[PDB]
């Protein structure tokens, strides 16, 4: 899974968290815009063969399964040091 | 009987309406049906009207306005003790491994006061590593705060498991790890190579993912620390590895500001300086026994003026400084002699023959990296029969600081190796005074104490 | 003549260069830290004018 | 809209837009007093939107072609400012005019290093 | 008397100004900042023996008395110029 | 008649029956355990409801305390009754002698004079110091403003211009002290009372030991002393202990007053609090007033709104830069940032602004090589720099000087500089009829020829 500008994602949720009038941040963002990329990219992961016998009722026993995850983030000048990324 | 009612929702934080004259108290944890599973929330503020604010301890998704709420009239209380022990547990000290019920005796509250003035000791003591380098240039106290510093690739959980089976075997002792905001394939990767090593028995392991809400990952760190105050109350000297004090610091922004109070310089809390002093108070050696911990920090910007380190700085005791660069030498422990310190390093705390001892290796390595210059830039004829002596004997100061460790053992294919601090003092002693100068520098090389190098020596 | 001279000269750069090579890295921590107080400044002016906007 | 009526048509026009910078601008003085609460350097939260909402419609479809040519306003020549920074990535070709050129008396003043096209 | 890091009590003031929601000036200190300061060490003062007698109801005559202050300031990177030092 | 309905630090809000509602800017009075209190009006809120500052501490005031209505502003004593002894914001006697024999009290709070009513005037005022007078010298009757950060000289420079001009001058003097150090009072009062020269001199003092309310008046209470010395027809100087606290004490109630914050979190009111009180400092068609004013600047940020606001009003202004006293060259006037409105070849003549435009355009230029000295080292620079460099570095130290009341520190006797001995000194200097002596020789004489017998010494 390629997630493309997941910096747009936190723009969108900021937008959504200020008509809503939650407490704002640095930099505007909302006290749990931390709390949606980490739970977001967190999914990404490699299962063992014990989940996806679980998972499936044992109709697929031999096989782990995985989600790699490359998203994207866009920095202004090279600051590697705001706060989304 | 539950006794309260939702009264808002607004993500992670909860409103609960209870009876006027039933208003929990402050950090009181609550508990709900989300449907088919409970969920906790614990107690941040009253306010009026018998209305209460609440973050909850797990996905608010799925609360409606109306649920019942029933008040456990006490925090958070997790299980401790030897039960503990080769278990992982999640925040609310329930058992994230698949490997059924802990076998508790008690459970204990996680907030706490600190000892107060007349329990704590009444003397100041090293602790013991075993580890040359630490043990030398950068000693522990018992009760010390201990800063990681070094990146990756750099022998950083190696060093941990080290620790963990010396206080284990060499001393007595036991061992928490606190996973404040780990990664989830890390903290798996973690638990595994503490199974191959046979560490696993020595230390229990509390666990808060990042994917946790914000208060799982701040609260986390308080029932590591609580499950140490009961090894340390049975009279044991105990070691809490903190995975991140920066995300311990994050996890206080997010929840204040979830809160909404009004932020503070840089944007941290108004409460920062407080919530450390909460947790690193409770660290310290009592009479009956103490808490030893390392801590890895995390600089926000490579700025050391930013509150988060200004503040972390303060209670620190000792600084571990990894380095890639040495690591490149085949040196390991991959440690810093030069910019690993220690407060303890003094006179009056570790004695005149240990302060002269390691301000001699501190000079003899700092002139040695100036003399690496010169032999870049005009080579070895430059160099004087005193700096060439010099030279000849940092490069088996240098060697002597490495050590095999017993969970390395897979590596090197050579049995570990513990050394008293009276041997590695005599050996570096010995060095600098120039006895023991006709041996092959790789006589010293991954040997363990200077009795063993010349045993090394009369086969190399 | 000459060519102790040229020796004297190439000698004479590397003493130079080498102080330089110093003096310039003072001038780095100096801006460094500089740098440090207006990031710091720069976030808590501009989360001032944000909470104070509630209003 | 009188660009998307002779776009409709069938005709292929070109639009020339003077500033849509204050477009923005003009967005962030009504924002405060319609109760929003300010983002970023005092740019409403919707920014991104509205943005996205005008820019959207200047395209050409199957019936049609619209060419345009967007002056951009850079506040004091940081390219990082919010308003800047997001109409960038709705563009297809982008010329960046830079000051610092410009000081030197060399006009057109395009960065080479800067400019750019798809 | 020694006051150790007067630095902590700018500190401890500031979170108690902050939860009172009391605006912020420069950094994040309250504008009274130099007023807590200031009452504190002006305090500290040699005082005449006219004062002396007054303040002992004429018990103590013809002595000077006096509190001498050390303040301990903590300041980032030696820097000199920060607004609490 | 009022009663007290709030207490929130300073700011005590007093509730009265609606046919009776103070002004603005009435006194009030209340009586708080053993000792008597005054509020000052400051706004009028709704319902009779009126929101006052408490000139003295507020701790121990209770709600529903009844509250005495005076008919009238603050009012202090002026006229000569008041010289030669030490008043209150209240215009209170503060030295333990008797009552003031005061003939009348005036209003703290005024109008500023009509523009029909000002008066010019390009009399030069001669100082003692070096710098001062070569570059940013004063008028009589004009305004001049120390600007530095802590630990600077101010006050030391001050005291300079207080022993040079107001004892060489023969009128009568206003000394007002707001928000400095008590023992900086006390140890003024004594050496004017050891030279017998307190009887020309009028102090209140509002030192930082007081609460808000006190700083923030005690500057006005200054001026209308000095405003019934001017009216009276006399030639008056005003001396300002620190501006920068007024300014302050706004901040620090201005909150409690209910008014959101500016800027730096600065009250909003901040340049019209600034230029009301400002602009009472004026020489008239009636009477003159020389005025100096140290001005604190925080954070040595010469940017803030507080600094920034205050330049304006003034007509010679004087930086000091922190930079220059770590060198320990005193004092640490910079002469790049230091300016006046009497540096103009009509007034000063020609001479005089040759040199010091000539001074300034050297001292710019070695600002200019310094980047690169630092990075090359000075053997890079041209032969004709390297004389710049060493002309701009012996113009720094010349422009050192021993002050009298500045002995104490460096032990060495202080020095009194005639204006021609200044420029005839760095005219010199520039054209290189000193270019053999080294730069030791200029650090800390009076005049060139004492760094010439210095030279003979090294
Ligand atoms: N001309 C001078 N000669 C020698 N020392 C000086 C001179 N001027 C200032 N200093 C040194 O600096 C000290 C402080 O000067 P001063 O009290 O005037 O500072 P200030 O600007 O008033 O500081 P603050 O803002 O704290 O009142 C003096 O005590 C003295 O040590
Ligand atoms: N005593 C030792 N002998 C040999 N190799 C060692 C020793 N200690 C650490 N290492 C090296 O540490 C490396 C791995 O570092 P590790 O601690 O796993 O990194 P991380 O920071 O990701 O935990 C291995 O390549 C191993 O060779
Ligand atoms: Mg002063």
């Amino acid at each position: 899974i390629i997630y493309d500008d997941l910096s747009k994602q936190a723009v969108a949720y900021r937008q959504i968290s200020l008509l809503l009038r939650r407490p704002p941040g640095r930099e505007a963002f909302p006290g749990d815009v931390f709390y949606l990329h980490s739970r977001l990219l967190e999914r990404a992961a490699r299962v063992n063969a014990e989940y996806v016998e679980a998972f499936t009722k044992g109709e697929v026993k031999g096989k782990t399964g995985s989600l790699t995850a490359l998203p994207i983030i866009e920095t202004q000048a090279g600051d590697v040091s705001a706060f989304v990324p | 009987m539950a006794t309260g009612k939702i009264v808002q929702v607004i993500g992670a934080v909860v409103d609960v309406e209870f009876p006027q004259d039933a208003v929990p108290r402050v950090y009181d944890a609550l508990e709900v049906q989300n449907g088919n599973e409970r969920l906790v929330l614990e107690v941040q503020q009253q306010l009026g009207g018998g209305i209460v604010r609440t973050i909850a301890m797990g996905s608010s998704d799925g609360l409606r306005r109306g649920l019942d709420v029933k008040d456990l009239e006490h925090p958070i209380e997790v299980p401790v003790g030897k039960a503990t022990l080769g278990r992982i547990m999640n925040v609310l000290g329930e058992p994230v491994d698949m490997k059924g019920e802990i076998g508790e005796e008690e459970r204990w509250a996680i907030h706490r006061a600190a000892p107060s003035y007349e329990e704590l000791s009444n003397s100041q003591e090293l602790l013991e590593t075993g580890i040359k380098v630490i043990d030398l240039m950068a000693p522990f106290a018992k009760g010390g705060k201990v800063g990681l510093f070094g990146g990756a690739g750099v022998g950083k959980t190696v060093n941990m498991m080290e620790l963990i089976r010396n206080i284990a075997i060499e001393h007595s002792g036991y061992s928490v790890f606190a996973g404040v905001g780990e990664r989830t394939r890390e903290g798996n990767d973690f638990y595994h190579e503490m199974t191959d090593s046979n560490v696993i028995d020595k230390v229990s392991l509390v666990y808060g993912q990042m994917n946790e809400p914000p208060g799982n990952r701040l609260r986390v760190a308080l029932t590591g620390l609580t499950m140490a105050e009961k090894f340390r109350d049975e009279g044991r000297d105990v070691l809490l590895f903190v995975d991140n004090i920066y995300r311990y610091t994050l996890a206080g922004t997010e929840v204040s500001a979830l809160l909404g109070r009004m932020p503070s310089a840089v944007g941290y809390q108004p409460t920062l300086a407080e919530e450390m002093g909460v947790l690193q108070e409770r660290i310290t050696s009592t009479k009956t026994g103490s808490i030893t911990s390392v801590q890895a920090v995390y600089v926000p910007a490579d700025d050391l003026t930013d509150p988060s380190p200004a503040t972390t700085f303060a209670h620190l005791d000792a600084t571990v400084v990894l380095s890639r660069q040495i690591a490149s030498l085949g040196i390991y422990p991959a440690v810093d002699p030069l910019d690993s310190t220690s407060r303890q390093l003094d006179p009056l705390v570790v004695g005149q023959e240990h302060y002269d001892t390691a301000r001699g290796v501190q000079s003899i390595l700092q002139r040695y990296q100036e003399l690496k210059d010169i032999i870049a830039i005009l080579g070895m004829d430059e160099l004087s029969e005193e700096d060439k002596l010099v030279v000849a004997r940092a490069r088996k100061i240098q060697r002597f600081l490495s050590q095999p460790f017993f969970v390395a053992e897979v590596f090197t294919g050579s049995p570990g190796k513990y050394v008293s601090l009276k041997d590695t003092i005599r050996g570096f002693k010995g060095i600098m005074e120039g006895e023991y100068d006709h041996l092959p520098e790789q006589a010293f090389y991954m040997v363990g104490s200077i009795e063993e190098a010349v045993e090394k020596a009369k086969k190399l | 003549g000459v060519v102790e001279n040229l020796a004297s000269e190439q000698a004479a750069r590397m003493v130079a260069m080498k102080a330089a090579t110093d003096n310039g890295g003072s001038l780095i921590k100096e801006l460094q830290l500089v740098y440090n107080k207006a990031r710091q400044a720069s976030i808590t002016q501009e989360l001032t004018e944000i909470v104070s906007g509630a209003a």
